[PDB]
DNA sequence: CTACCGATAAGCAGATCTCTCGATTGCGTATG
DNA sequence: CATACGCCTCTCTGCTTATCGGTAG
RNA sequence: AAUCGAGAG
């Protein structure tokens, strides 16, 4: 509908698609600053913090699969005041990213001191 | 065995005994091998287990019933359970797809409230047409003759039915159809000679049944651990002889020696009108 | 406090007049307020009360209680706020309504109750009481029951289920039940008042929220589509619903069937909308713990339930063991003091708009924006709460109006016996099973589990009838009676890799819900669960983070080839058993739960550490033992049948009860004259202070067969040392 | 009662004339069988003895 | 929307009913008053297997071994 | 050593006549009213297994 | 409560001990054992009476029912 | 490989929102976004509509405060990687058919 | 109440047998090959299948529960009487265990040589789900003092595991006791 | 044809030593 | 505000009873 | 006098 408090963005920017580009989600935590800057379970090093990179990619685990997904990509169209889906032919389907990724706060737990901890 | 025995034999004086077993004195000239023979002969065998596991396939586009039964190995299950295809063939077209069928038409009539060949032989779809004449809706019918490893048997029903599991039901009408059992017995298992005098004993009573058997059992001592059996089968006396044995086998596992006399009192008051009767109101 | 969330959760009483689709002049009373003014005495300026008080005069310790009672007309018209007190309610000693909340030994000796003196018991009639804590379901946990009792509810009623307690922020708790039935449907179950209804889940679940039949099938069949038993006993039960019910097409139809069904057990006044009255059951009935506002909350939790029963039908989870410790909470008493206070103000409540009525009746003066009119009403019904209250604990019966799940009725307050120390604080740490298990024949509920290892002890428990049934705590059991603040669990729960619950299609025993409180959170793998609860520990035993409270348990079930059901399950809750014990990584004093311990390695002492197996190590092996059981010299090499016997003794001693006889009125007190320090003492005899109360005397002890006179069990006493003063006493 | 469930009613007060005595000259206050232990099987009986023995002394 | 015996709206998400109940080449959709062919519902196949403790043996325990 | 407070002073009891239930004209039922001890089912029959009749009556 | 006149199993007077045996501790570094040898008792049943004497009549004092508080 | 981003953008360009499972919608229908204010963290609240149906949908109430979802495509031949911002969005589309389907408020 | 220095050795060895002896007897159960490390996936697999089943767990605790009643009978044997430091008649523990008067050769094992296997019901010990059978016994352990058979006497004390254990069949025979007092009750009443 | 009856799974009625202490006892409303 | 008079939910045996058809008048 | 609670063998 229309809620008090909110406003319409009647203004949004382009988000192009057309061998050829492929698309990704990535999921990061609020704790990752995204200004500054093919793999399984990967790692890196940000803000001193251990980070993971889990790519928990659903359904396209078995080849392409029926590919079936419970999210879009909402695309803005030549008029910029809305939002739309995209695709690439007239299927009339969602489509879903070529991977995705999840990030994942990591610590580590310090080895057990069997040593000092063993006292006879 | 304890007070459960104990009020079970004299407090009660139950029929419907939880644990009922009959002693079968086997014949000197015998083996040992056939012995254990003649007790898989005469012991209970349902059709459940022979099944590794039973496929149903419901296809609705009328509302279509595929149900592929899987078989152990026949070489395994004939001689672990003395049963043959020809057995097999006979219960699963007589007993199940009858106790099948009537549960399907029960439930829908409460619900308103590998490989093969494409023709096995003539006789096998004379035998098929006689199965889809014999049973109300049944489409399709075949049992692997060769093998014993398989039998479908195609279902349909109406539109108006609603979704049925097919499973369940499947699985306890399996359970419940019998392949060969002697009547209230559910095995003849073979323990270990205790005091000499080898006995073969069994999880029921039915003494008509090794009646017609004395070829291995030496029918003339059958001492059973019912009461109400042996006293509609055989006499008030030996009622009263089997109520001694098991009064005293429950304090004989404690060696709590009770004198003779007491136990036969008790015996005797509780078959004084020719009945087996209990101490209750 | 809680007894204003309980007044605020009450709710409001309406009633219209008999004159003028005009229904009549509102009323709506209510109350917002109770107040428990400290014991006082009217001899003015009111003086302050002391415990010796109304235990010198044989009478009883007893505050006042005043509640502002509201006499709203219409939605703000003319609100008549009025206090009025309600009798003197007993209040027990120590507790900050009472006169030695914080108080030094010095000025307690001062005033003639004892020198290091305790309360926890209501002075009633002259007689110390004591509410005895109960042991029951663990709150807001959904755990799979199969129960051949659950068959008995007619045809199609398989004996499956799954019973879930939830309990509302001012302690008081609904429970709920989802059987399962043969031909394919789910049947969501409560009570209300003393009765007993049922209702169809899928009803329930399009009640909750508006969303698609699909979301249902998602929420339950998660991502096993493949899957046929879940698809077959779900397709079931959505045509069911669809051919039972043709007319619901939306929640607010749905609702307003619920409300026009539910109108007069409720007793809802007429100004009651059927959408509105269905809203109300809905938000008053399930999922409490809950609360208002979270009915995408309850969604969710009843499709976990359902998904959670499939599970159960199906053989891949086990039945839940309901009389384990580690499906078990312990109410703590003074909570049932609360429930029983919240009661009697509701019907204090409908008994003044039954006296309103009658006037309508009779009477006819329909004046009620005059407090002269709400002064001759009100004068008339009976007030004394706290004259009710007085009755519940000198009596023990329970005269309730909804039973509060409660299995009993009978037999809630004990005597504090002071025959002895012993005896005095044996009282309160006794745990009952409740008075429905003494009548029984099942044993399997008074074995002892290992999951009750150091939370009651294995050998303090009373040989006879309540054997197994009155198991005593671990004297280093601590009973959480705080919430903790959990508000920022998810917050970091999410970032260590927890997808949220909404935008999460995603379901079954393959995977790791999380679950605080009851509330479903998110959805994880089980290997991420259990790196996320190892984590959570390792975060929570140093107390960096603000945000992990000391007293929360997590409890972690990896997968299993048909075990128990998983889930990362926390808590913070109330009614808890908690024990200390340390934690290896960085030795720390780390706070267990029964729920939680079934999985975790503690060695009982350091020196029985193994590579990689364990992860904590009990302070010390003495622990697992109460304090009766502590003070028994040298168990370890005694049989625990006569372990148990000396617990059982100790209990019966005749000793010194205490020193300040002078200034009681107990009916029948033994003391010891002179007592002695035992050479052969325990460590503890010393850390809880128990020279005050001497219960025996050190006697040279002659291991001989001289007499004849002690041969079976007897024994002798000298006759000089009997004639020197051997154990004599008054 | 001992500390050990050892309960038992006192039978007799024993004149200590007729108690046995040990050469330091002590009558025991208390006497118990020693065929309460066997069936009962209460060595902490006999160590809280040999404890107590040894803190007085 | 389609999956085993059931079809789902694809608009609404509500469970379209059981095609042999209503005339042809038409299925309505309870809520979105919609239309379907029924010719892209042709076969509903589903498999099913026993629980593998429904049927306890003898000879099965000792494949077990 | 515990002095437990099952003394022998509360324990003991005797009648030989007394006061009676009205109804029954039976003795009545406790220590501290002074009342008679039951002989009950269980005794009873113990009398009539020794044969001794008289005692029984 | 205060300290028995006689030693029950033998009868050697304790009863004279209880504030020497108290001085003997508290005055210098003494320990129980030094003590009790010191006061005139040797045997443990003697020993035991004084070692193990809790003096609760101090606690029972404090209450009187003839002075004011 | 490791691939870094490129371009980091901020401003509202895409979205991710989830009906359920197997849903489709036509090239008509279009989704109307909010964006509140004076509020610190950022909710989207999602208006779509046509003859019959609704996409209608509002934002996370718990969720956007501890973590983040981030839209992105990768080069084929090149590292470069865009980056977009989109918040997830709970879609429960009702159709407009049945919204009023009500019976009396109180049944005599 | 005491032994030699040879009787203690003796009884330290056969009773150190018992770790081969406990996991043999699961790997026997578990029809899995002999002398097969206990750490064994497939072990583990079949342990936990049998811990879910009654039946089969009651196969193992009988197996198991029958090796080590061997062991224990082995050490009684070989100790009492031949190593007790003070024999009988001066060895009046024993002497009353001989003649009758109090207590049993049991009684007097269990005090001196070892306390032995520990029957809940007709079972070893109740197991949690988790397969633990305490807390500070690993999950599904091949153990003979895992699965409620202890190695202490009570002469020179038992460990708290054991201490837990032996308090849970003390507690169930308690229980037991009380509930065959009054079973018979109603037996006898009618018979008379 | 149908009554006589001979036999087929469910609802209910009644079961499951002796003793000593202590504490307390349902409420609503009508006339003076 | 005292005093007085009635209305209100986790066992097992053994006998209440079955729905229907077999089958001679 | 019943009910509830504590215990004894
Ligand atoms: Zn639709
Ligand atoms: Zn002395």
């Amino acid at each position: 509908s229309i809620p008090d408090g909110f406003k319409k963005c009647k203004h949004l920017k382009n988000f192009p698609l057309n061998k050829q580009q492929q698309v990704w989600l990535i999921k990061f935590p609020s704790n990752v600053d995204i200004s500054k800057l093919f793999e399984s379970s990967t790692t890196m090093t940000i803000d001193k913090h251990d980070y993971k990179i889990m790519d928990d990619t659903d359904i396209e685990s078995s080849l392409t699969q029926d590919n079936l997904s419970n999210m879009t990509l909402l695309v803005p169209s030549e008029s910029k005041e809305s939002l739309k889906i995209a695709s690439t032919a007239k299927d009339n389907a969602p489509l879903q990213f070529d991977k995705v990724f999840s990030v994942s706060e990591t610590a580590k737990i310090p080895a057990i001191d069997y040593s000092k901890v063993r006292v006879p | 065995l304890g007070i459960p025995r104990l009020r079970e034999i004299v407090m009660t004086a139950s029929a419907a005994i939880k644990t009922p077993q009959m002693t079968l004195p086997i014949w000197n000239d015998v083996s040992d091998e056939q012995a254990d023979t003649f007790c898989k002969s005469i012991s209970k065998v349902l059709l459940s287990e022979v099944i590794d596991k039973v496929i149903v396939t419901e296809t609705t586009g009328a509302r279509s019933y595929v149900i592929h039964m899987r078989f152990f190995d026949n070489n395994e299950y004939s001689e672990e359970y003395d049963v043959s295809k020809e057995e097999l063939q006979n219960v699963i077209s007589n007993q199940f797809i009858h106790l099948l069928e009537a549960a399907i038409v029960k439930e829908i009539k409460k619900q308103k409230r590998v490989e093969a060949n494409n023709n096995m032989n003539k006789v096998q779809r004379d035998r098929q047409s006689a199965i889809i004449s014999h049973h109300r809706f049944i489409t399709k019918y075949n049992f692997d003759d060769e093998s014993g490893k398989w039998c479908e048997f195609k279902l349909e029903l109406a539109a108006d039915t609603e979704k049925l599991l097919m499973v369940n039901i499947v699985e306890e009408i399996c359970r419940k159809s019998i392949i060969r059992q002697i009547p209230h017995i559910d095995r003849c298992v073979h323990p270990e000679p205790e005091n000499g005098k080898r006995v073969l004993v069994t999880e029921g009573v039915n003494f008509q049944a090794m009646w017609d058997q004395e070829a291995f059992i030496d029918v003339d001592g059958i001492t059973s651990n019912d009461v109400a059996a042996v006293l509609k089968t055989y006499g008030v006396e030996a009622a009263r002889n089997t109520i001694v044995n098991e009064i005293n086998n429950v304090f004989s596992r404690y060696a709590i020696s009770v004198s003779f006399r007491h136990l036969d009192l008790i015996a005797d008051m509780m078959t004084r009108q020719g009945t087996y009767l209990a101490f209750n109101r | 406090g809680l007894l204003n969330l309980g007044v605020k959760d009450i709710g409001e009483k309406v009633i219209f007049d008999g004159k003028p689709g005009y229904l009549g002049n509102k009323l709506s009373v209510s109350v917002e307020q109770v107040s428990i003014a400290k014991p006082m005495s009217n001899d003015a300026v009111e003086r302050k009360v002391y415990p010796s008080e109304s235990r010198q005069r044989l009478t009883s310790y007893r505050g006042k209680l005043l509640l502002k009672l509201k006499w709203s007309v219409n939605n703000g018209e003319e609100n008549l706020f009025e206090v009025r007190d309600c009798g003197g309610l007993p209040v027990m000693l120590q507790s900050n309504r009472c006169h030695l909340n914080k108080m030094s030994p010095y000025e307690l000796v001062q005033h003639k109750e004892e020198s290091d003196e305790i309360g926890g018991y209501f002075i009633v009639n002259g007689i110390e009481k004591l509410i005895r804590m109960l042991i029951v379901q663990r709150r807001n946990h959904p755990m799979a029951i199969i129960r051949p009792s659950f068959a008995n509810r007619g045809a199609s009623y398989s004996h499956y289920g799954i019973q879930i307690r939830s309990v509302r922020p001012d302690q008081t708790s609904q429970t709920n039940v989802l059987h399962y039935l043969n031909d394919g449907q789910v049947t969501f179950r409560f009570s209300w008042r003393k009765n007993e209804y049922l209702v169809p889940v899928v009803m329930i679940l399009k009640a909750l929220c508006h969303t698609s039949d699909r979301e249902i099938f998602d929420g339950i069949i998660g991502n096993d589509v493949k899957d046929s038993f879940l698809t077959d006993r779900l397709e079931l039960l959505l045509r069911g619903f669809k051919k039972r019910y043709p007319h619901l097409q939306n929640r607010t139809q749905v609702l307003q069937y619920l409300g026009d069904k539910f109108r007069v057990v409720f007793q809802a006044s007429p100004d009651q909308s059927d959408l509105e009255v269905g809203q109300e059951v809905l938000d008053r009935i399930v999922l409490v713990h809950l609360g208002k506002d979270g009915s995408q909350d309850k969604f969710r939790m009843l499709l976990f339930m359902i998904r959670k029963l499939y599970s159960l039908v199906a053989g891949e989870c086990s039945p839940d063991n309901p009389d384990a410790t580690q499906h078990q909470e312990v109410l703590l008493g003074g909570f049932l003091y609360g429930m029983i206070l919240k009661e009697k103000i509701d019907e204090y409540l409908q008994n003044i708009i039954a006296q309103v009525r009658m006037d309508i009746n009779r009477g006819m003066a329909i004046n009620f924006k005059d407090k002269r009119y709400m002064s001759r009403v009100l004068m008339r019904v009976n007030e004394n709460i706290g004259s009710k209250m007085q009755y519940f604990l000198s009596t023990g019966n329970l005269v309730s109006q909804s039973g509060l799940d409660l299995q009993q009725v009978s037999g809630y307050t004990v005597v504090a016996e002071k025959i002895n120390f012993y005896r005095f604080i044996s009282h309160f740490r006794m745990v009952h099973r409740g008075s429905f298990f003494a009548q029984l024949k099942t044993t399997t509920v008074r074995k002892l589990l290992p999951e009750s290892w150091g939370f009651l002890c294995p050998v303090h428990t009373p040989d006879g009838s309540p054997c197994g049934l009155l198991n005593h705590f671990a004297h280093k059991c601590r009973i959480s009676t705080q919430q903790s603040d959990v508000s920022r669990i998810p917050s970091i729960l999410y970032s260590l890799g927890v997808a949220p619950a909404s935008h999460t299609f995603a379901a079954g025993p393959s995977l790791c819900c999380v679950q605080i409180d009851g509330k479903i959170i998110g959805w994880v793998s089980h290997e991420q669960g259990k790196i996320i609860a190892d984590t959570l520990r390792y975060w929570k035993v140093e107390g960096k983070t603000p945000g992990l409270p000391i007293d929360l348990e997590i409890g972690y079930v990896p997968p299993s080839t048909r075990g128990q059901y998983p889930g990362l399950y926390l808590f913070g809750g109330h009614s808890r058993m908690l024990r200390p014990v340390r934690y290896l990584p960085l030795d720390k004093e780390d706070i267990v739960g029964p729920f939680e311990q079934v999985y975790m390695n503690i060695a009982v002492t350091p020196q029985e550490i193994q590579n990689n197996v364990h992860t904590h190590v009990e302070f010390t092996p003495t622990n697992i033992l109460s304090i009766l059981a502590n003070l028994t010299p040298f168990s370890d090499f005694n049989q625990s049948p006569r372990n148990m016997y000396q617990c059982q003794m100790g209990k019966q001693t005749m000793g010194t009860p205490g020193v300040a006889l002078c200034h009681r009125s107990d009916n029948k007190l033994y003391r010891l004259q002179t007592g002695q320090t035992p050479i052969v003492k325990a460590n503890l005899y010393d850390d809880y202070g128990m020279d005050n109360f001497p219960n025996g005397f050190n006697a040279v002890v002659a291991v001989i067969s001289y007499t004849g006179y002690d041969m079976d069990d007897a024994m002798i006493i000298n006759k000089s040392a009997d004639e020197r003063g051997f154990g004599y006493g008054t | 009662s001992s500390r050990h469930g050892q309960k038992g009613v006192c039978s007799r007060k024993w004149p200590t004339i007729d108690m046995p005595f040990s050469e330091t000259g002590i009558q025991p206050d208390i006497i118990i069988n020693p065929h309460a232990f066997p069936s009962r099987m209460t060595i902490g009986m006999f160590v809280e003895s040999l404890a107590g023995k040894a803190g007085a002394l | 929307s389609v999956v085993g015996s059931l079809i789902f709206c694809l608009d609404c998400g509500d469970l379209l009913e059981n095609p042999n109940a209503v005339l042809g080449s038409n299925v309505e959709c309870s809520q979105c008053k919609a239309i379907y062919p029924k010719s892209q519902f042709s076969n509903l196949k589903v498999v099913t297997t026993t629980a593998d403790d429904a049927f306890p043996s003898s000879l099965r325990a000792k494949k077990s071994v | 050593y515990q002095r437990l407070r099952h003394m022998v002073n509360d324990k003991f009891q005797v009648r030989s006549t007394g006061p009676v239930n009205s109804l029954t004209m039976q003795p009545v039922k406790g220590r501290k009213r002074h009342g008679g001890i039951r002989v009950g089912e269980m005794e009873r029959d113990a009398l009539i297994g020794h044969g001794t009749s008289f005692l029984l009556q | 409560m205060i300290v028995p006149v006689r030693c029950f199993s033998c009868g050697k007077v304790v009863g004279d001990k209880w504030e020497s045996y108290l001085n003997l501790l508290q005055e210098d570094e003494l320990d129980e054992g030094t003590a009790l040898s010191r006061l005139g008792l040797k045997r443990y049943c003697c020993r035991r009476m004084i070692l193990t004497h809790v003096d609760l009549i101090e606690k029972f004092l404090r209450y009187n029912p003839l002075e004011k508080r | 490989s490791e691939i870094e981003i490129e371009s980091v953008q901020d401003q509202p360009s895409v979205a991710v929102g989830s009906f359920f499972k197997g849903f489709r919608a036509p090239s008509d229908t279009t989704f109307d976004l909010y964006k509140k204010k004076k509020s610190e963290k950022d909710e989207f609240v999602l208006h779509g509509e046509n003859e019959r149906l609704e996409y209608e949908g509002y934002t996370d109430s718990s969720s956007q405060a501890s973590n983040q979802y981030v839209v992105g495509l990768f080069n084929p031949e090149k590292k470069s990687i865009q980056l977009y911002k989109a918040p997830v969005l709970v879609s429960k589309v009702v159709s407009k058919s049945s919204k009023n389907l009500r019976g009396p408020k109180i049944k005599s | 109440l005491r032994l030699t220095a040879e009787g203690n050795k003796w009884r330290t060895d056969i009773l150190k047998t018992s770790v081969d002896t406990g996991r043999e007897a699961a790997a026997e159960v578990t029809n899995l090959d002999k002398d097969t490390p206990a750490d064994d996936p497939e072990l583990l697999k079949r342990l936990q299948e049998i811990l879910r089943d009654n039946n089969k767990s009651g196969i193992l605790d009988a197996v198991t529960s029958s090796k080590v009643n061997a062991i224990t009978s082995q050490v009684v044997s070989k100790c009492v009487p031949d190593g007790t430091m003070k024999k009988f008649p001066c060895n009046s523990m024993q002497a009353m265990a001989l003649s009758g008067a109090k207590g049993s050769n049991v009684n007097v094992s269990q005090i001196m040589c070892l306390l032995g296997q520990q029957a809940l019901e007709g079972r070893r010990v109740p197991v949690m789900v988790s397969g633990k059978t305490l807390p500070s016994f690993k999950p599904y352990e091949t153990d003979a003092m895992a699965g409620g058979y202890v190695k202490g006497r009570f002469y020179s004390g038992i460990k708290p595991q054991e201490y837990y254990f032996h308090c849970m069949a003390g507690r169930e025979g308690l229980i037991d006791t009380a509930v065959k007092t009054s079973r018979s009750g109603y037996l006898q009443r009618c018979l008379t």
